[PDB]
């Protein structure tokens, strides 16, 4: 399993973000929305190929969650698509990115704004976000934004599709790298 | 916007 | 370029299904409803880079098309995804596939029906279609359905989407080789 | 059903 893939919960599904590590133990994060209200995560929209179970989660004010591995055969790919990623950097307005998630695959844009604050409405709103003329779709939430080897944020939410476009917010990933005091692979 |  | 991939037409964009050859000679199948309205094909969205220009459609009764490379220098790749694709076959019930395109990405599920009619309403009716249980969404026409090292179909249309799931028909890939002559890869 |  690989960053940009399908998390399925008890509900529901999302996307892997990164695969991270803290020594020899690995983790995978996703968005906070989708910790929020999960306990265990599983690989297949079957519910029997378990990963793991949400160790933290931050939303709403960020959108950032960690998930600690309990199966310790499956792969846990540290590529997304063919790409290395091997630190994380902060966005700046203009760089050029990517983003995967288990609804959409892979698309890619420029980073258009910093800081942004994103309501999602009943009192869920999220601040310091990336913007971003990326499309994204509903189950997308969670997967990486990438640039390169450099790991840059987590698909949080927006507008617009996939067919016809669309701006889609991230959270900044090194947050929650230091956060959980964990690195990306 | 939305969540994803 | 590959299959799956954007391609652009002057009024819109489709994906590319699979590129094809007849001896030395180069070509790309699509949708046969995104060739029936458009000559010259671009690979990006300002319309600068050109693939070719249509020289089969066959829209609606079947849905396939074909683009004939005039671009000498742009890679013409033989994979789907890691994917090699080094023949056809027909669609069985049962039978495991995987859907690219350029707005979802690749999404995967299996053959449900053979011989499907698909009214698209307006007088246009297909015939002969794959049903499966793979999702798709507008942009994602033309792209290829494929099952290991076979190629399987083209993206036609279908209901529903990738978020919350749909039904997608495919034109079985073998009539269009067949009628113009050329040979995956 | 709809084309995509
Ligand atoms: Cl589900
Ligand atoms: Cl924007
Ligand atoms: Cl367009
Ligand atoms: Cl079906």
């Amino acid at each position: 399993i690989s960053g940009g893939d399908a998390i399925y919960s008890s509900t529901g599904r999302c996307s892997l973000g990164f695969n991270v590590r803290s020594g020899s133990t690995y983790y995978f994060l996703t968005a906070g929305h989708c910790t929020d209200g999960a306990t265990t995560w599983w690989a297949n929209s079957a519910r029997t190929t378990v990963l793991g179970t949400t160790s933290g989660s931050s939303f709403p004010n960020n959108d950032y969650g960690i998930v600690r591995y309990t199966n310790t055969t499956i792969p846990k790919d540290g590529t997304v698509g063919g790409q290395d990623i091997t630190s994380a950097a902060n966005a700046t307005v203009g760089m050029a990115v990517t983003r995967r998630g288990s609804t959409t695959g892979t698309h890619s844009g420029s980073v258009t704004a910093l800081n942004a604050t994103v309501n999602y409405g009943g009192g869920d709103v999220v601040y310091g976000m990336i913007r971003t003329n990326v499309c994204a779709e509903p189950g997308d939430s969670g997967g990486p934004l990438y640039s390169g080897t450099r790991a840059i944020g987590l698909t949080s939410g927006g507008s617009g599709n996939c067919s016809s476009g669309g701006t889609t917010f991230f959270q900044p990933v090194t947050e929650a790298l230091s956060a959980y005091g964990v690195s990306v692979y | 916007d939305a969540i994803y």
